[PDB]
């Protein structure tokens, strides 16, 4: 009923040894599968060490009053709301990591010449300083 | 290749503030292509390859879009 | 309810009280017949136990149809979280290069 | 195939083996969890009474394809329950007045 990866009944029910919650069978099957990991908490895990258990999860809270309109239409648009939200923020923090990435690339190589040439720089007048004297 | 930031404490924050972006700058100014880092996030971008369907298109428009004799005892009988 | 085979069809709802679910008459008369067990589950039944209607008269007290409102709370569920694992792992790349 | 304590689309239909009857998982999940017993015949049950089926529901509308309309579904599963106790409160006037 409740899942971190479901939050929904599930068929079957997978749980991972490092996080265990319920999981449906094609997410942790194939996502385990193509790689294997832990889904929710991003952990290292195996498709033959997942836990296997018969309706078995902790539950979650909820406010009172209880009704139609508040889950199906505030439910709705607000879990789309936030997966939405989530999804766009994701997009411009990746994409702003991107380009900040690259900038961190440009600046790393660009002062790795820079501190290249004035270390050569600095060896050289040092070189010069020493066999100056004679 | 081993400077530590303690090494020399004369000169840290303002040490390399100006002329080290400056050189940067006129490096970056010869040229600027992307390799290692748009290589880096090129795999794993962030939602691209699964883009899952259904909810998820209709949710990604929906997110770029901010925006009787029985229906008495129907609605009625319901409240 | 309306669905493609499993067992599943509005005529004589047979419920043998093993694993609970709804079948036919046909369907479990001759499937049960060959060798008793269940279509999915495998779970031991005999024809005996069929019975129709629900708790009385002919024909069958027929269900309402699918919607799939819990399919799509786990197609959303697994897509989106997945969605979300995978903009999480992305995420700590992110940091990792911001590192 | 109208579960008696149910009456929605079943996905994992449970009943206890005491009488012949369609029950939910909810239904005996929480009936059971409050006080253990069956709901049909009033009989005493476990835990490994009300069971997953089988097969579940092989729901094709799952990938909605865009409709993203939960809404559909929610409500009119809320209408058929609201329509059912409404014909709950009908059924007993008129068994009031057949006594």
């Amino acid at each position: 009923l409740i899942c971190s990866i479901s939050n929904e009944v599930p068929e079957h029910p997978c749980v991972s040894p490092v996080s265990n919650h319920v999981y449906e069978r094609r997410l942790i099957e194939k996502y385990i599968a193509e790689n294997g990991t832990d889904p929710i908490n991003n952990q290292p895990l195996s498709e033959e060490q997942l836990i296997d258990i018969k309706v078995a999860h902790p539950i979650r809270p909820k406010p009172p009053s209880a009704t139609s309109i508040p889950a199906i239409l505030k439910a709705l648009q607000d879990e789309w709301d936030a997966v939405m939200l989530h999804s766009f923020t994701l997009r411009q923090q990746l994409q702003t990591t991107r380009q900040e990435l690259s900038h961190a690339l440009y600046q790393h190589d660009a002062a790795c010449r820079v501190i290249a040439r004035l270390t050569k720089e600095v060896t050289a007048a040092r070189e010069a300083l020493a066999t100056l004297k004679p | 290749v081993d400077a530590l930031p303690y090494f020399d404490q004369g000169y840290e924050a303002p040490g390399v503030r100006e002329a080290a972006a400056a050189l940067v700058e006129e490096e970056t100014r010869r040229y600027r292509p992307t390799k290692n880092y748009l290589s880096y996030l090129t795999a794993p971008d962030y939602s691209a390859f699964e883009t899952d369907i259904m909810r998820n298109e209709f949710e990604r428009l929906a997110a770029r879009q901010p925006i009787a004799w029985q229906e008495c005892v129907n609605n009625s009988m319901a409240q």
